[PDB]
RNA sequence: GGGAGACUGGAAUUCCUGGUGUAGCGGUGGAAUGCGCAGAUAUCAGGAGGAACACCGGUGGCGAAGGCGGGUCUCUGGGCAGUAACUGACGCUGAGGAGCGAAAGCGUGGGGAGCGAACAGGAUUAGAUACCCUGGUAGUCCACGCCGUAAACGGUGGGUACUAGGUGUGGGUUUCCUUGGGAUCCGUGCCGUAGCUAACGCAUUAAGUACCCCGCCUGGGGAGUACGGCCGCAAGGCUAAAACUCAAAGGAAUUGACGGGGGCCCGCACAAGCGGCGGAGCAUGUGGAUUAAUUCGAUGCAACGCGAAGAACCUUACCUGGGUUUGACAUGCACAGGACGCCGGCAGAGAUGUCGGUUCCCUUGUGGCCUGUGUGCAGGUGGUGCAUGGCUGUCGUCAGCUCGUGUCGUGAGAUGUUGGGUUAAGUCCCGCAACGAGCGCAACCCUUGUCUCAUGUUGCCAGCACGUUAUGGUGGGGACUCGUGAGAGACUGCCGGGGUCAACUCGGAGGAAGGUGGGGAUGACGUCAAGUCAUCAUGCCCCUUAUGUCCAGGGCUUCACACAUGCUACAAUGGCCGGUACAAAGGGCUGCGAUGCCGUGAGGUGGAGCGAAUCCUUUCAAAGCCGGUCUCAGUUCGGAUCGGGGUCUGCAACUCGACCCCGUGAAGUCGGAGUCGCUAGUAAUCGCAGAUCAGCAACGCUGCGGUGAAUACGUUCCCG
RNA sequence: CGGCCAACUACGUGCCAGCAGCCGCGGUAAUACGUAGGGUCCGAGCGUUGUCCGGAAUUACUGGGCGUAAAGAGCUCGUA
């Protein structure tokens, strides 16, 4: 319908970096599965937490991941307790051994994947969607220095039965536009009716940087 | 680039060989896909062949073979109102020569001799006296054009 | 017009002056057909007024409901509308027109209560009206009943406007009864004013 | 051009007699019935007869309304102005009532040229009882009467008084310039305030402000119909219900869509070309029929070499059979444990069972480990894309889609975004109750085209040296490439003309390139309940002794058919044999695999050398060029099919792999209606590599390069 | 105990069985059908049906209309 490319992965090779990075020749499938076991572990207990970025170096064979929150509290409970736990699984469900960096971002609300943990993650908690968006921005349209937002809703809202799409914004966001460090993310909201997958774009600036 | 104007052509060279405008464009025309290496072996093999049963310049035999097939009019296949009219066209220069050289050709291709050489060089000849298929219709393209003449008013 | 109680840890709620009575008479979604189906907007008619007799009417056009309500308000805000009165009453029987909406608006004496339909009465609710005696006649329809029921009450005007128009001292304009109103509608404002100030 | 009566005028059509004169005339989108060749149509002269009145003549005059236009005469009706002489409220309206009242129709008697219902033939069409054509009776005309209906409409009853104006034109009086202007009374139009209206509109000729009298309306159908009466020669008119039934039927305006509406534009949309498909054989996919099973999805464009970038077993979802229960896989409980699990032997289609060797690591309470027995439970490619998320197609890479604030409108809404020009483009200028913004378009990015600087191995080799056999092969060298980094360069920037001196367009120069240089990546708001619960995730419903799961065999490859995309062809621009020249990109670890040797050939034996600008895929090609042969034929074309004989991959090529050798040698002679692709390194043709993959159904898909055309007059027509 | 119109959730049937004053609810997730909890309104009563006035300015004296929505006789003359 809108067939709209992923623009962080749009603007992969230009202006947003990769995730994960190394070099493999004939080790490459492995890295690959070893990357995906390790998302999936760091799914859950940090999705509570308030995940937004799971970047993994990988120098040789030791492995660096690092985890972007908005919470350095709830990742690191009691110091080793939170921290050496889900380490320490992730140094045993890989075959190699974890140096696990984690990090704050200086303002939650204006990352697009936080930004859609707490606007999903409202709209499970039976709040209203027009008043749960429309609040998903007010804050972040701000507070920094972030020249855009577009907050697109579908799915049951409100429990209906036709799966209606809505669409705020405020601002400038041209996706067609390279040099445009859109950071995006969609996350889905459960509700005992559903899914409401909500997909938040936001615009910081014109700014290449290169 | 129709409906935006007149589109700017390609320019064409000459032959090497002869030297004329006219017999590069009859090589081009006799390109049955791919080689035309292979189809200036024929252009020029059949035309040594005309010079050989003319025994003169063979671009001559060949600009008064395209002259003798060249029409003036061509028919069209305009309608008003629930009837077929075929209007008579004056025909471009260029238009022209790319249907004396295409008839030329084409009805070349439909004669029946063993090569692609023996036939050609045959149909210029006979385009040069006037007896070749193509003659026969350029006559049937004048006898469209000269049957349909009332037609040809809508100025068009 | 959901979901209103909410406490924010925000920067503020900005509650302040003009604490008026605002009234939302009603919402009709508005559909607008454009190529590949329905454009679904929505009109608020909204009320505000403060309990002297200062009236507004504001006409609200938003694709959301809130929104609307809210355009409303500034709009209403934007034009208000004095209307003359006698204590809590009106001064004589009116008849408006808004182009098919007929209201009737009468005096009674008081006690009596506002008996209006639900659009008068949300325009004479925000007003500084307590016991008058309206109906609306035609048209059966709220926004040409509320502005018809405004267009009855720019047909009102004071006893002291209508001496001054024939150049007569009043007594000579009013009869006595309604004199005797102004009296006791002047005294009251005269010990509710007088424990206003102490 | 108010009416009636009477007399008369010419042009034109038709017929008639007579000339002149020949084979067509008539008619149409195109034709045919038709009139002709016995003298038509054509033209000239004369005659008859009927009807209608060109020009003046129109937004104009008159009439109460119908209505009224050749002329003249006779009889007669109304209107307007001026003076104010007379009468002195005699005014207004008007239920019933009488009269007038287009056209069609009716009666009796005339008249009958043209037109012409009905009525024929012709044509069109599936079919025309229709339009179109040829003929044609009542009628149309007059005299005398009937009838009484119309969108009889200004859709506006008659009278009266008042309420800003502006400008036309018709009739008449007067003051001034001296026909011009003014003022006035009566008429008829166009624009316009106030006011009015639901809105459109009306607006001194009211739908405004008021008074007088009349008509008439009370939801839509039923129905202006029945019954009854009245009028009528009749057709019919007038007056006028109910049962029953519906939850509406309506008015104006708004946004869209739509039109066999208008204008302006674009696109391989048509035209101009070139090559195809549809006929033949096969390869793939689908329908249908089969079947134990032919797993499941995807059916206009946008399903059908599509999910599949690889169906022998596996895959696998299906089928017959054999097994199985905490299950093939988790984790939480209880409960016993001490090894779990392993490597075998045997019986078995195999799953599996039964025998043989190994028996735990911490600790003292258990944990690492499983089996049991249960318990929650796992598991479902079971159902619902009409409950969803995610991902995707499509309209279309089309130029559009909105919003804020202001104004306009009772409101939906409008305006902006329309107008003038311009553009690949809502691109951009100039205007304009709008002023701005945003998502698109463009630009940023990759690749291709030129040069500069950096640049030297595995890459190049000019100038040097050494090779002799084989070549940059080797010492060497930065000169040329080339490889990959940084940078310059295209901006209408420079000159000429049009432009409103604005945008932009036509030419020229420089330049590798000229005007978005070429191609990509890039899909706005939304549409289609489009696709997918089989990638995944998932709400709800269903199975839980099976709809889970394990294995062998089979099927997904069946075949009287029909479609769809491809490939090889039907030959001489060709086939076959010999000699020879030029690529680009790629791929490679239990992989790519050379020289050599054995084969006819798939290949076998062997391992040089390479995780690769090095080694291998041979120094890479094929079409090309030079030469020989074949002589137009069902052939030295064509390779399907079938028989024998092999090789390789794999536990295993029967159902079902590819490749090679020998033989075999079918259809097919350029393909009906129809239809498809393509505008320059394109079409056409020629090989090469890759992903998936042990092998391959690869003729597929994705890419790479080689050789390389024709045509575009132009928007009438088809499509969007 | 959809809306008007004070008062909502689950289970059971999924265009059936039924509901309803009008608008309209039932096509395996009904606050509209049936049963349950719970709520609301009344209370020795509470619902239904019928008949009348009201709302109905919907026969308009008070208090309506007739360009296009229903509605100006085809047009005049004239008796009461």
């Amino acid at each position: 319908m809108g067939q709209k490319i992923n623009p962080h992965g749009f603007r992969l090779g230009i202006t947003t970096e990769w995730k994960s990075r190394w070099y493999a020749d004939k080790q490459y499938k492995d890295y690959v599965k070893e990357d995906v076991a390790i998302r999936k572990l760091l799914a859950t207990g940090l999705e509570r937490a308030g995940i937004a970025d799971v970047e993994i170096e990988r120098t040789r064979d030791r492995v660096r991941v690092d985890i972007h929150t908005a919470r350095p509290g709830i990742v690191i409970g009691r110091r080793g307790t939170e921290a050496d736990r889900i380490r320490a699984d992730l140094e045993k469900l890989t075959g190699k051994q974890v140096q696990l960096n984690i990090l704050e971002v200086k303002n939650p609300e204006s990352q697009a994947q936080l930004v859609a943990q707490g606007v999903a993650e409202q709209l499970s908690n039976r709040v209203a969607f027009r008043r749960a968006m429309r609040k998903a921005i007010q804050s972040a349209m701000r507070q920094p220095n972030v020249k855009g937002i577009r907050v697109q809703c579908s799915g049951r809202l409100g429990g209906a039965e036709m799966s209606r799409s809505e669409f705020y914004r405020e601002g400038r966001v041209p996706l067609h536009t390279l040099r445009a460090d859109i950071d995006y993310g969609l996350y889905e909201a459960k509700t005992t009716f559903g899914r409401i997958g909500v997909k938040v774009w936001i615009y910081k600036g014109d700014i290449v940087g290169g | 680039m129709p409906r935006k104007g007149p589109a700017p052509k390609r320019p064409l060279v000459n032959d090497p060989v002869y030297g004329s405008q006219l017999v590069t464009q009859l090589v081009n025309k006799v390109l049955l896909e791919g080689k035309k290496s292979l189809a200036e072996r024929i252009v020029y093999g059949a035309l040594e062949q005309a010079r050989e049963k003319t025994g003169t310049d063979p671009v001559v035999t060949l600009k008064r073979a395209l002259d003798n097939v060249k029409p003036a009019l061509e028919v069209r296949s305009r309608r008003v109102g629930g009837a077929t009219y075929q209007v008579p066209v004056e025909v471009r220069p260029d238009r022209s020569t790319t249907l004396a050289l295409r008839w030329l050709v084409n009805f070349s291709r439909q004669r029946r001799e063993k090569t692609m050489v023996e036939r050609l060089a045959n149909e210029i000849l006979d385009a040069s006296n006037g007896l070749g298929a193509s003659v026969k219709r350029r006559e049937d393209t004048h006898k469209m054009a000269e049957a349909n003449r009332a037609f040809a008013h809508y100025r068009w | 017009r959901g979901r209103r109680d909410d406490r924010g840890g925000r920067g503020r709620d900005g509650g302040d002056k003009s604490n008026y009575i605002e009234r939302v008479v009603s919402i009709n979604r508005v559909s607008k057909v454009v190529k590949g189906g329905r454009r679904f907007s929505f009109t608020a008619l909204v009320i505000v007024g403060d309990g002297k007799g200062m009236v507004g009417v504001g006409y609200g056009k938003a694709k959301e409901v809130p929104a609307a309500i809210a355009k409303g308000v500034e709009e209403a805000r934007k034009n208000f509308f004095r209307v003359p009165l006698i204590g809590s009453t009106i001064t004589h029987p009116v008849q408006g027109e808004a182009a098919a909406g007929v209201v009737m608006l009468r005096p009674a004496s008081p006690g009596t209560g506002v008996i209006a339909g639900g659009a008068a009465r949300a325009v004479l609710e925000c007003a500084g009206v307590h016991d008058i005696l309206a109906k609306s006649l035609g048209s059966d329809n709220a926004i040409n009943v509320v502005h018809a029921t405004v267009a009855a009450l720019k047909l009102l005007q004071r006893p002291e406007e209508v001496a001054a128009r024939r150049g007569l001292p009043i007594e000579d304009v009013a009869p006595a009864g309604m004199l005797k109103a102004r009296r006791e509608s002047e005294a009251l404002a005269a010990a509710a004013a007088r424990e206003g100030s102490a």
